[PDB]
């Protein structure tokens, strides 16, 4: 029983899984209320749970893992972290990590950390071995990122001109300057898609905001 | 020979012991679930009762 496992699936999945569970009516609550009280009765069988997700610092200086079904914000279904782990383990925010987890245990409202196994898909025993950000020596872009697809479809025109207007590399500082309703969402589609394929090796993230 | 006079001393040691023990049976049922690498020897202990 994996966290991710009933992250990713959609509400459906979830309602069918309950109601197979012999649960109250699951589709009354929110989703994150629906992973919670599935993970609850699962619990409650006995089985212990494995988790995952990102971290945040809080000032109180506790740690709180987000998932991004709740797009890394408070939830129910969050799991707390004890200041003394961020220590020993040299936690940080942005770090993801996956590992043992338990429900909240009697009279706690959110699931404990108990062992962990990957921190940013490293072993945490190499985590505490890291290099800092403001420490780092930038540099200019030399990787090319080649955006063109050359199976020469319709729209693949709109990211060919890319390799012919403003070429993009590795660590490149992009700024895309246009009007409303000019066309920067297919632009934007059209980028993430190319470099999904083209380069599957690095993370792809994206910002929506408003 | 019969009849024992304590002090400041003793009376406070006496008083210590007592908050002592409550604190040993509060640290004992925290025990019971702690674990090797999850806690400090720091916040099993609160200040409170000694
Ligand atoms: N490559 C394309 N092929 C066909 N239609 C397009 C293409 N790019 C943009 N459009 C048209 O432009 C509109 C894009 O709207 P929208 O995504 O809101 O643009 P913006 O995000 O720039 O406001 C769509 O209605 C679509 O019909
Ligand atoms: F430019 Be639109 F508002 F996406
Ligand atoms: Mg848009």
């Amino acid at each position: 029983m994996n966290l991710t496992e009933l992250k990713n699936t959609p509400v459906s999945e979830l309602i069918t899984l309950g109601e197979n569970m012999g649960l109250e009516n699951l589709a009354r609550m929110r989703k994150q209320d629906i992973i919670f009280a599935i993970l609850k009765q699962h619990a409650k069988s006995g089985e212990d749970i494995f988790g995952d997700g990102v971290l945040e610092i809080l000032q109180d200086g506790f740690g709180f893992l987000r998932s991004a079904d709740s797009s890394y914000l408070a939830g129910p279904d969050d799991i707390y972290v004890s200041p003394s782990q961020i220590r020993r383990f040299n936690l940080r925010t942005g770090d993801t990590i996956s590992g043992k987890i338990r429900p909240p245990k009697e009279g706690e409202r959110y699931f404990a950390l108990l062992k962990v196994n990957e921190v940013n898909f490293d072993k945490p025993e190499n985590a505490r071995n890291k290099i800092l950000f403001e420490n780092l020596t930038p540099l200019h872009a030399n990787s090319r990122l080649r955006m063109e697809r050359g199976n020469g479809s319709t729209e693949d025109l709109t990211a060919r001109v890319l390799d012919l207007a403003s070429p993009i590399g590795r660590g490149q500082r992009g700024l895309i300057v246009a009007p409303p309703k000019a066309g920067k969402t297919m632009l934007l589609q059209n980028i993430a898609q190319s470099i999904a394929y083209n380069h599957p090796d690095c993370v792809l993230m994206v910002l929506l905001i408003d | 020979g019969n009849r024992r006079i304590r002090s400041v001393g003793e009376m406070a040691e006496n008083q210590f012991r007592v908050g002592l023990v409550r604190v040993e049976r509060a640290v004992k049922e925290r025990l019971s679930l702690g674990d090797l690498d999850t806690l400090m020897p720091q916040d099993m202990i609160n200040a409170k009762p000694i």
